[PDB]
RNA sequence: CCCAUAGUAGGCCUAAAAGCAGCCACCAAUUAAGAAAGCGUUCAAGCUCAACACCCACUACCUAAAAAAUCCCAAACAUAUA
RNA sequence: ACCUCGAUGUUGGAUCAGGACAUCCCGAUGGUGCAGCCGCUAUUAAAGGUUCGUUUGUUCAACGAUUAAAGUCCUACGUGAU
């Protein structure tokens, strides 16, 4: 019954695209690598 | 007008926290860093994939061993975010002429000198 | 308690009360006295009358009630609170 | 306890007021230190609905419940008791707790359809017939949402809506 | 192409999103 | 029995001359020949200038951006000549008068042919910045009504606060930002460039710190 | 630390315990003597292996 | 009944009440405050 | 959850506005009530609230939902251990 | 001007109907500046009708006679391999 308007990835009205729990621990363990990377590189 | 982002000199220093929590020390620090590339080259600036190509980084999940000077240190600043920098350490001493087929680098950064097939 | 002024209090005869002063289970006929005695209550019919009676010996805080139909209702209130025997007397009064 | 006895004898309503015995709380208090009838027991956040027996000394014999100045309750914990018993009368828990009435119990309508976590009321919810396109879908709720601060043994939050 | 301001919220990009969610209070 | 607390006593106050607000009108004295761009960055990011207070005690604060032209003047001014106490409250304008020029076409005509015409005026409003300010010798709850009454009628978000409320809010607010439990903030990502997030984002993020974004203000950002 | 039977309170499984570890190890012992000792006393017949070859 | 989305007391005697999924707004002393929730 | 007497029709164009048409001061009695804090009033009556008397739960996380044309769309599980 | 100039037939009317309410009605409610038949407001329900005619080239538009009505939109501004 909904229906998407022209492309639901590019344009003004698109489909939400929302994040989970996977991504959430994705960016946290890769924020982690990182932030230990920089105490690595800090002498 | 997205160009090359500058990274400030107050991001990289040391804490006592930051030491507590790793297994790093700030007096004789270590000499060569192990860089793993963990992300591509693609969806990122041309001067990222120069440096990738010239730190000698084209394989994902390849070690690398450099420096420890403010040179390369920029340079794996720059791609930080695509890399993985983890220092080296050595539990003996340094491969000697007759200690060079039989070598290993070993997980978490330890090239030990001595490697076999036998258990303990 | 305007319930039992807006209900109705004509066909009532006559009541009274019946206490001690130094007992610890007195308020609950006090305060049914205090309010069956206010003003809407009292002027809404001018056929009735009540009686307050106050000894020391009684021991009892009984209330005995009764209309016109020839009933009667006693009701002690020893344990009892004030609005039940306010909403019981109102429900005795409707019904009959 | 306290309860009205009314007696008829010669046009005489002998209304009388008997006060009962009533047991009281066990002399040996795992947490004398707590506030609250459920802290005092360690069970913060450790009862659920299918306890028949916690919920049943909190209510009316007739249904009814207790308010906060006679059981003992905070805030927090009052409405959780007062949404629990309300998810077992549904779920044909409690026989004994129906409510009194004449004789209306005599057209048996819709049969015993059998259900569990009732969180709203049968007969008052709109049937979904457009149930949205697929995003914004429309789900069906379930659970209680004052009962998401219990302890989990399924490494996942409780799915209160799918 | 839309503009920087505008009046209907305009949903941000993916990886935008997704460091709001992560770093949330 | 209760107790009996002092009521605030008001004689520091004095109200001055014209209680009730200045009449606005539409174009200034001197019409702008040369046409102007509509620039955005006049109301993208927090407000600079007219922030705090100046003689009253009660003002409304704005919580997102947008334009006022003339209509919108005259209906503030208006409610608050027809909600108020001449002899107890006073009101004074902190936004100036709309200059901003806008040049609309004709209807139904072809893309082309260089700008339009000016036709009315607004003026930029930031977020954070006080639309109006009133003060006198009322309280807190009469005042607060009959702004919020007209902050719900403004285009972006407003709410009425004074002076004591402004700094409980900033103070809970920064007891917020100074009390986050995951160390991951929004400022330490985009100033350090965390993976590479600084290709979607923005160089104005650096400033506003996640917490604006086009025109509207996220209070609970952090 | 006492906490009434209800039905979050104790864990849907059942609670494990282990034995000694001194009576575990004779077990092991004793388990793996009579394996050796049917081995040498011949008892088996027809038996496969899983051989890592070529990876 | 009046479809309204927020709801308030017009005068005194209208009182609150939760019925059939939506808050209705019932009185007896002034019949023309009956709104209903959209 | 209960509860409300009086110095008065406090001062004035309109016939009078007697507590809600405008002005500076908005008095004053017993415990305690405003020359008026919210409806019905040409000029008066009808109802509550603040204040005694009386007990004294939270006396309020502030506001943030919507309906077009072939027919709505996969199904399901809040409770055996990241 | 995003498939459509190696071809998407264009206004009505006859016939055929489908779906939707932002409902004219018969089904069911509450209030009224509802005294009773004449009206209005807000809700649920589509199982039907939506006339007989003139002239102007009409989907537009004009006038005579009824009941509860001569309702709206989409279906290639419905339907020319009828
Ligand atoms: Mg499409
Ligand atoms: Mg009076
Ligand atoms: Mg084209
Ligand atoms: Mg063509
Ligand atoms: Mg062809
Ligand atoms: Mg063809
Ligand atoms: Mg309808
Ligand atoms: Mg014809
Ligand atoms: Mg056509
Ligand atoms: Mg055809
Ligand atoms: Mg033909
Ligand atoms: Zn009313």
């Amino acid at each position: 019954r909904g229906r998407i308007p022209g492309r639901q990835w590019i344009g003004k009205h698109r489909r939400p695209r929302f994040v989970s729990l996977r991504a959430k621990q994705n960016m946290i363990r890769r924020l982690e690598i990182e932030a230990e990377n920089h105490y690595w590189l800090s002498m | 007008k997205f160009t090359r982002s500058r990274i400030p000199e107050k991001v990289f220093q040391a804490s006592p926290e930051d030491h507590e929590k790793y297994g790093g020390d700030p007096q004789n620090p270590h000499k060569l860093h192990i860089v793993t590339r963990i992300k591509s080259t693609r969806r990122r600036p041309y001067w990222e994939k120069d440096i990738i190509k010239m730190l000698g980084l084209e394989k994902a999940h390849t070690p690398q061993v450099h420096k420890n000077i403010p040179s390369v240190n920029a340079k794996l600043k720059v791609v930080k975010h695509l890399i993985r920098i983890k220092p080296l350490k050595l539990p003996q001493g340094l491969p000697a002429e007759e200690n060079m087929s039989n070598t290993c680098l070993k997980s978490t950064g330890e090239l030990v000198v001595q490697w076999h097939l036998k258990p303990v | 308690a305007a319930a039992l002024a807006r209900l109705g209090l004509r066909p009532v005869k006559q009541v009274r009360v019946q206490f001690c002063p130094f007992e610890k289970n007195v308020e609950s006929t006090r305060t049914f006295l205090q309010t069956v005695s206010s003003e809407k209550v009292r002027s809404t019919n001018l056929n009735c009358s009540v009686i307050a009676d106050v000894r020391h010996d009684g021991s009892e805080p009984c209330v005995d009630v009764l209309f016109g139909d020839g009933h009667r209702l006693i009701m002690r209130g020893a344990h009892l609170t004030a609005l039940e025997m306010l909403t019981a007397f109102a429900s005795h009064i409707r019904a009959r | 306890f306290r309860e009205v006895v009314e007696t008829q004898e010669g046009k005489t309503t002998i209304i009388e007021g008997r006060i009962t015995a009533t047991p009281k709380e066990s002399p040996n208090p795992p947490n004398p230190s707590g506030q609250c009838p459920i802290c005092r027991w360690n069970l913060k956040h450790k009862y659920n609905y299918d306890d028949v027996l916690l919920l049943s000394q909190f209510i009316r014999p007739h249904g009814g419940m207790l308010p906060r100045k006679i059981t003992g309750l905070c805030q927090e914990e009052h409405r959780k008791i007062e949404e629990c018993v309300k998810m077992a009368h549904r779920a044909g828990l409690l026989p004994n707790h129906r409510p009194r009435l004449p004789e209306g119990v005599v057209p048996k309508s819709k049969p015993q359809l059998n259900r569990y976590l009732t969180r709203w009321a049968p007969g008052s919810v709109k049937p979904i017939y457009k149930k949205g396109p697929r995003w914004n879908r429309v789900r069906m709720p379930v659970g209680s949402p004052l009962l998401r601060d219990n302890v989990c043994y399924s490494r996942t939050p409780w799915k209160l809506y799918h | 192409g839309s503009k920087a301001v505008t009046r209907h919220r305009r949903v941000m990009h993916f990886q935008r999103q997704k460091l709001m969610a992560v770093t949330e209070y | 029995v209760k107790t009996l607390l002092p009521v605030p006593s008001f004689e520091d106050v004095s109200i001055p001359e014209k209680p009730k607000l200045r009449f606005i009108e539409r174009a200034p004295l001197v019409p702008k020949v040369r046409r102007e761009p509509k620039n955005l960055s006049d109301i993208r990011g927090p407000s600079t200038e007219a922030t705090e207070f100046t003689e009253g005690n009660f003002a409304i604060l704005a919580l997102g951006g947008g334009y006022l032209h003339w209509g919108h003047f005259e209906m503030m001014r208006l409610t608050i000549n027809r909600s108020m106490d001449p002899k107890n409250m006073f009101a004074i304008w902190r936004v100036p008068a709309p200059f901003k020029p806008i040049t609309r076409k004709s209807v139904g005509h072809r893309m082309g042919g260089g700008k339009g015409a000016i036709d009315h005026y607004v003026t930029p409003v930031k977020a954070g910045r006080l639309v109006v300010e009133m003060g006198g010798r009322c309280e807190f709850e009469e005042v607060q009504g009959f702004l919020d009454q007209v902050a719900h009628k403004l285009p972006f978000a407003a709410k009425a606060v004074s002076r004591g409320t402004l700094e409980k809010m900033r103070k809970d607010q920064e007891e917020r930002e100074r009390n986050n439990q995951n160390p991951w903030t929004f400022e330490r990502i985009a100033t350090a460039n965390m993976l590479g997030i600084r290709k979607v984002l923005s160089p104005y993020d650096l400033t506003h710190k996640g917490k604006y974004w086009g025109k509207f203000y996220m209070p609970k950002r952090v | 630390g006492y906490v009434p039977k209800t039905s979050l309170s104790s864990p849907p499984w059942p609670e494990v315990v282990l034995p000694d570890p001194v009576e575990e190890t004779r077990h092991h012992a004793e388990v793996v003597k009579k394996v050796n000792e049917m081995i040498v006393t011949g008892q088996y017949g027809r038996l496969f292996a899983v051989v890592h070859f070529a990876s | 009944f009046k479809n309204k989305t927020v709801l308030k007391k017009r005068c005194k005697d209208c009182y609150l009440v939760k019925r059939r999924g939506r808050w209705y707004v019932y009185c007896k002393t002034h019949p023309r405050h009956k709104q209903r929730q959209m």
